[PDB]
């Protein structure tokens, strides 16, 4: 019994491993000329229902904690941001002392110090003339120096660009795909807790319709999962890493700005447009948003009763609003048809769990500028939009934050917080990883190379 | 039957369908561009780490080079039936470039015996 | 491998000046935000001052103190001053996890040794 | 006599030199760059479709698989001596992309059937 | 025992190791890439050239075309023992671009007379 | 009291003096794997087959 | 596929205001000029305005109307105002070839539905 060895090309097995992926985006509207974030003008066009075909007697494990695409897609955007406000125009001629004062048309009694009427020189289209130009600020954006001194806050750190009117902030869809020969895996397993073995594993040479939503806690428009709200972590033991909670019945939430926004268009220089905010028309009303109250009630229901399962069953689950500190961190900010938002969600974290028709209310609040998440310096202008703003949303998860209290007094208190912004595209790149296909195994048999 | 479609059957029934994952291999604009040179660049080493051994592109290449009960110690036609290609790499993953030396002097070795075979007449 | 160092401190007269500091090597600096905590003994932590991309202070700070962060040398220093007896404590150094800052301790993953501060 | 320098003669007579239409096929900066890794993937993907079959580069690779009379219904002769390529090519146009498949099937089955050959000895 | 280990050895004993020299011929970012694209670039050339011979990957193709004695007039026993192929290269470095040519004939023309040898059964 | 006529519209830049705008002839050829045909015949209207290409 | 749409207009009073719109598609907006042209009953095209990089308009005009383009959505406005009876017509929007406007009607190669306008 005398056998030798043969090499087979082409063989099917895969070690894990990482590299750059590209575009994939639907045709259907790269008729729509729209040179946005998130572009489709320059990207390999998408395909059609990709061939995903599932697989049988295999076996593999996944880990979104140490997973490689939410690193690179990140960066992505980074790269994408920054790259997409260079040809707007730079904001360091609006650096100038305002004359600024209270804006009362018969203001609602909700909200007083909250837009400041502002006026202040500056340069016409003519270098020598200048001009007497007022607009209106939100309070957050103005700091008094020393009466009616005011300046942007954000003209002693760094100036920023202004957002281009052309681009737009709403999510696009991006599916992702593997270059030639990569591929990409997917887990099919209802009962995926995030690590460990995935039975009914799939390869698909293209991934999902993937929409990155930019959002602190809450992460909106998110992939609803299956059955049995499932809580996602690392160490459930430690406290110090977050709970991605995702439930499958989506509650909706509608946001609204009723005050009548007008735009203004100032001219800075030559070809350079400033757009701010003309007269209010109509009473002023505050932002805020709506969610059911029967639906988060029993929203959170199934979230405790799927939550004992990791923390014993005769514990008192107690939810508490946010942390406290950074704007971005105690409310919930998320885009709304180019506006951002800050809503207090102190309303909705608020009860007590025992082992034994209304809607919610929240106020909110807007600023005109942002320090971008992208880098610490570099702040962005978000122009204002004419009319009433309103969009709807499906809240589809959550971001708990555990609270690390004595090993008695078996209350465990939970609290949100969104702070890394990776965790909003972890939720949605939880079922796909990266592997590398190499050819070229090596067998026995039997055979005799004739001479 | 497509890309992958057989990686957790037989690794001997695996064998028939070889060609859906070997022609499927080569087929922020910057990064696509790094990704296809890196793809095709890729492929030749394959092909190249073929050519070296006594075979150029008949993707079934049996080497007279003699193997190893130590480094498998198992039966013949109890692998080649029930266990499955992706269980076989783990296997013999840490026995690995060691085959390929040692498939390099066969092959060169045989070359040179074949030349001079042919000059003697 | 992500770490970091710390500043002298040690021992300064009641009402004095002392000067903390605080590197960050292994990650991007503008990409985090760093933060100072302060554990009395027999007390749990609490937050003391931290530089996102705008200043925070604690409850005690009473503006006393102030947080400024180098992006050249990628440190953030903190000019303590006026140091009652109450604020001896071991002062740590952390890394929120983004460009933000909570006043809870859970929102760091990178903490350090711990610089001893003693006021008498 | 030089690049597609026979392309309007006899297909028969075409067949006298091939290799010319063969070796110049693989010889705003960005532009080039892209363009130079578009042309040396052409030819990788040529080259690849030719090695699934029975040859590697032959340049003449004759395959066992049958014809058939309904694709072409036209005598061997009759198209040899006075037919050129690209009119042949439009006439088959059609029928592409179906013999492809069954030139792999032609290979892959008589691939295994050579390989258990050399086995039994 | 290296990349280029026997440059400077008998021409014979050279051709001890020739995949060293040939196997590592393929292993600010955009002239990397462009660096990258023309190595691959390269090689694909040297194969290509090899292909319209009559050989694939041997690595040791001889060749059926006659040599001419004006070429070199050097016995043959005397420039495999001691000159080395630096030196040798040299002595034909001015008949080039004509063997080349004549490979190409000689294959072109053996490969039809195989073709139709196989038609007449 | 005059303006320049585009001082309301957008500005932009003065032409450098080392560029020059004279016509410089730009042959044109195809990339490896493709080739460029070109029509000869006299009477060619542009549209229609071109015997003699 | 190159088109084009129009607002709405609809009948105005003597002496009135009206508003008027077209946005471009299909191809880019930053390098063709679009125009209006004018239809009366019983008569050819003729000129009405149109902006390329400097803005033009007809005889009858007589300032009038202003024409403007907004690079952002891609459209072109025309603001006409106190309209005459005699200005009733269905009024075309069209393409140029190019970034210039020609005042003869074989200078556009991509036509409108047409919008009407009638004054009473
Ligand atoms: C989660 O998904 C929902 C579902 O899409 C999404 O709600 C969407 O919000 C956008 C906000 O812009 C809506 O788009 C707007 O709809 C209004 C309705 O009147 C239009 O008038 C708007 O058109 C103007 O603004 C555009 C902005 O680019 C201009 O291009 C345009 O020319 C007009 O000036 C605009 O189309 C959209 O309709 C809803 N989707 C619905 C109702 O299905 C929500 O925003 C998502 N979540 C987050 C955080 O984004
Ligand atoms: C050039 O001139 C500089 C200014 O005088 C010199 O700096 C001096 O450096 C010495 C030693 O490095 C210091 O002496 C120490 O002083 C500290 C107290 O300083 C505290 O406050 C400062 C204020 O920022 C802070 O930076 C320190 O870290 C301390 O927190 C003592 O605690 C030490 O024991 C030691 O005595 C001087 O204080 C410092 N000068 C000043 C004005 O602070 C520098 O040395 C000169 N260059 C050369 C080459 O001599
Ligand atoms: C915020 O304030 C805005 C300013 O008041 C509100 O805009 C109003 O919108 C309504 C309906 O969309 C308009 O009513 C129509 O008026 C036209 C006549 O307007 C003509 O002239 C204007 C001038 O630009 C032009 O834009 C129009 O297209 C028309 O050509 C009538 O023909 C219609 O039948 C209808 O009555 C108001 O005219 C308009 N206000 C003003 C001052 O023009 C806006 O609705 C407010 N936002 C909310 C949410 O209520
Ligand atoms: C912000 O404050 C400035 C100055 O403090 C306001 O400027 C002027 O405001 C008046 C009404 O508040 C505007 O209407 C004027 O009313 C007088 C009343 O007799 C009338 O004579 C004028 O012809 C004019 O209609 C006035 O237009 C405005 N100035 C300018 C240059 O527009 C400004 O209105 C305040 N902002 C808001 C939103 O009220
Ligand atoms: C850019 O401007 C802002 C706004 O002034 C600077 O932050 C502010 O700095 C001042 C002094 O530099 C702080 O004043 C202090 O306020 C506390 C109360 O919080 C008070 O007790 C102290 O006596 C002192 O007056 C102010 O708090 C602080 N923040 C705000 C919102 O004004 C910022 O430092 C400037 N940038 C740089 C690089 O300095
Ligand atoms: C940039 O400046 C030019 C030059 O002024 C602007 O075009 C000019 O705009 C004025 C009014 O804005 C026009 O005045 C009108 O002229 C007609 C006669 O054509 C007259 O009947 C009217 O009563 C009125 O006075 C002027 O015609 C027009 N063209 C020229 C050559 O001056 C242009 O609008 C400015 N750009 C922007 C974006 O406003
Ligand atoms: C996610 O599921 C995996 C397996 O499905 C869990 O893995 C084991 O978990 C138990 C505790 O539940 C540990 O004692 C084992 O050591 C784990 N083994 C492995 C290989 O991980 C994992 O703990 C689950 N994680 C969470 C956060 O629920
Ligand atoms: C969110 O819910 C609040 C109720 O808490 C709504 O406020 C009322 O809206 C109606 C709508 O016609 C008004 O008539 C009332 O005057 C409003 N106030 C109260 C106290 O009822 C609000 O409109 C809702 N907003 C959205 C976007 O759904
Ligand atoms: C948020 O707005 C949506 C639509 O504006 C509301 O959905 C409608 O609710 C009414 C309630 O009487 C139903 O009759 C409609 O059929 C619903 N339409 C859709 C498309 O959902 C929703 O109720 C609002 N949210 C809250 C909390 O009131
Ligand atoms: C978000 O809203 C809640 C109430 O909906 C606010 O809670 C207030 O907390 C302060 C702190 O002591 C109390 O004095 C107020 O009485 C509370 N509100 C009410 C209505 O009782 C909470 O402060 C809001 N968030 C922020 C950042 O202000
Ligand atoms: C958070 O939940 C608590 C209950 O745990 C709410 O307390 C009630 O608040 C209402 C409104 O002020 C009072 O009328 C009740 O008397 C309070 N309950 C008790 C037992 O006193 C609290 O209101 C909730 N927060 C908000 C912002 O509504
Ligand atoms: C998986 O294995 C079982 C038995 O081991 C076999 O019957 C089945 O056919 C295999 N799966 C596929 C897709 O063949
Ligand atoms: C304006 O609003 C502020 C609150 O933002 C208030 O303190 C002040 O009294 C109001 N009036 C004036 C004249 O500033
Ligand atoms: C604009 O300049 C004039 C020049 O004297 C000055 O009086 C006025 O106060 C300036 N505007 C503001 C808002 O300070
Ligand atoms: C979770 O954190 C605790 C805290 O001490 C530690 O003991 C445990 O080993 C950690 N588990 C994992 C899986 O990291
Ligand atoms: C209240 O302010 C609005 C804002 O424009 C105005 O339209 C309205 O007439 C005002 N009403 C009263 C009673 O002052
Ligand atoms: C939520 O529902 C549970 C039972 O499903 C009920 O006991 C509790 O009172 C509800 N809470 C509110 C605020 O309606
Ligand atoms: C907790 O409850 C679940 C279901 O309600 C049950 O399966 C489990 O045995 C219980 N465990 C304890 C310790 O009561
Ligand atoms: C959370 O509730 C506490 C209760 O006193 C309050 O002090 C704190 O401001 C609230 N947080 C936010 C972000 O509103
Ligand atoms: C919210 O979820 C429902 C249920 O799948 C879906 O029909 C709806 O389109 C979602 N809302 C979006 C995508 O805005
Ligand atoms: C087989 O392996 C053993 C140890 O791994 C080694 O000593 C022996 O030389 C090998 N024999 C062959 C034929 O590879
Ligand atoms: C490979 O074998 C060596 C020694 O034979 C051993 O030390 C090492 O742990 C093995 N590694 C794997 C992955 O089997
Ligand atoms: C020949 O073509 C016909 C129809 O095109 C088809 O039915 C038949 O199976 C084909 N036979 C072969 C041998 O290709
Ligand atoms: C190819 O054949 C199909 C059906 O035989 C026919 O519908 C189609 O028009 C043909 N196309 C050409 C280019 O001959
Ligand atoms: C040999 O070379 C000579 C001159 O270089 C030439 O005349 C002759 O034809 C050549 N013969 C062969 C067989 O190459
Ligand atoms: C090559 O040969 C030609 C003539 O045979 C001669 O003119 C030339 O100098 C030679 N060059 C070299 C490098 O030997």
């Amino acid at each position: 019994e005398n056998l030798w060895v043969t090499v087979y090309y082409g063989v099917p097995v895969w070690k894990d491993a990482e590299t750059t992926l590209f575009c994939a985006s639907d045709a259907k509207a790269y008729e729509t000329e729209k040179h946005n974030v998130w572009a489709t003008h320059a990207c390999v066009p998408t395909d059609p229902n990709p061939q995903e075909i599932h697989l049988e007697n295999v076996t593999e494990e996944f880990n979104m904690w140490k997973n490689n695409m939410v690193e690179q897609m990140h960066t992505d955007i980074i790269s994408l941001w920054d790259q997409s406000l260079k040809p707007c125009v730079k904001l360091t001629p609006l650096c100038v002392t305002l004359q600024c004062t209270n804006v009362t048309n018969n203001i609602t009694d909700d909200m007083r110090g909250e837009l400041k009427n502002c006026s202040f020189n500056m340069t016409t289209e003519l270098r020598d003339k200048k001009q007497k130009v007022y607009s209106l600020f939100y309070r957050l954006d103005v700091v008094q120096i020393n009466n009616k001194e005011y300046r942007l806050i954000n003209c002693n750190t760094s100036a920023c660009t202004q957002a281009c009117p052309k681009v737009s902030f709403e999510p696009i869809p991006i599916h992702y795909c593997a270059p030639a020969g990569f591929a990409i895996l997917k887990c099919k397993d209802k009962k995926f807790n995030g690590t460990g073995p995935c039975p009914s594993v799939s390869t698909v040479q293209c991934t999902h319709g993937i929409k990155p939503v930019v959002s602190t806690q809450l992460l909106l428009n998110g992939s609803l999962a299956e059955e049995e709200v499932m809580i996602r972590s690392e160490n459930i033991t430690n406290n110090a890493k977050n709970i991605l909670v995702q439930f499958n019945t989506p509650v909706q939430i509608n946001c609204t700005r009723p005050n009548n926004n007008t735009r203004k268009s100032i001219r800075i220089g030559p070809g350079q447009a400033f757009y701010a905010t003309g007269d209010i028309i109509g009473d002023i009303r505050q932002a805020h948003c709506n969610v059911s109250k029967a639906t988060w009630n029993e929203t959170l229901g199934k979230v405790v009763k799927q939550l004992r399962k990791h923390f014993g069953n005769n514990t008192i689950i107690r939810f508490a609003n946010s942390s406290g500190g950074d704007l971005e961190v105690t409310t919930h900010s998320f885009n709304c048809g180019g506006e951002f938002f800050y809503c207090n969600t102190s309303g909705l974290f608020n009860s007590t769990w025992i082992s034994n028709n209304d809607s919610i209310t929240l106020p909110c609040r807007i600023k005109q500028i942002i320090n971008m998440w992208q880098r610490i310096g570099q702040c962005m202008y978000a122009p204002p939009i004419q009319g009433v703003i309103r969009c709807v949303s499906n809240i589809t998860g959550l971001i708990l934050t555990r609270d690390g209290g004595s090993t008695n007094s078996t209350t465990e208190t939970f609290r949100p917080g969104g702070g890394d912004m990776r965790d909003n595209w972890r939720s949605e790149l939880y079922k796909y990883k990266v592997v590398k296909i190499e050819p070229l195994g090596v067998a026995p048999t039997r055979c005799k190379r004739r001479v | 039957l497509g890309f992958l479609g057989a990686a957790g059957s037989t690794m001997g029934a695996a064998s028939m369908t070889l060609t859906v994952q070997a022609r499927n291999l080569l087929s922020w604009g910057i990064k696509q561009l790094q990704a296809r040179v890196l793809a095709v660049e890729r492929y030749l080493r394959d092909q190249q780490l073929l050519g070296i051994w006594g075979c150029s592109g008949k993707l079934i290449c049996c080497t007279n080079v003699p193997w190893n009960s130590s480094w498998s110690n198992r039966n013949l036609s109890e692998i080649w039936d029930n266990m499955t290609w992706l269980q076989w790499d783990k296997e013999i993953s840490n026995y690995t470039q060691i085959i390929y030396g040692l498939l390099e002097e066969s092959q060169n070795q045989q070359e040179k015996n074949e030349q001079d075979l042919l000059a003697l007449d | 491998e992500v770490q970091l160092v710390e500043s002298g401190g040690g021992l300064v007269q009641a009402g004095g000046f002392l000067r903390l500091s605080c590197e960050l090597r292994g990650s991007i600096f503008n990409q985090y935000a760093m933060a100072w905590f302060r554990q009395a003994p027999g007390k749990e932590r609490e937050f003391v001052a931290g530089m996102g991309a705008v200043p925070h202070y604690g409850e005690f700070v009473k503006g006393r103190f102030t947080i400024s962060r180098d992006n050249a040398k990628s440190t953030v220093y903190l000019q303590m001053s006026s140091l009652k007896p109450e604020d001896t404590a071991i002062y740590f150094c952390a890394r929120s996890k983004s460009t933000y800052i909570s006043y809870n301790s859970n929102g760091y993953d990178y903490w350090g040794r711990g610089t001893q501060v003693t006021v008498s």
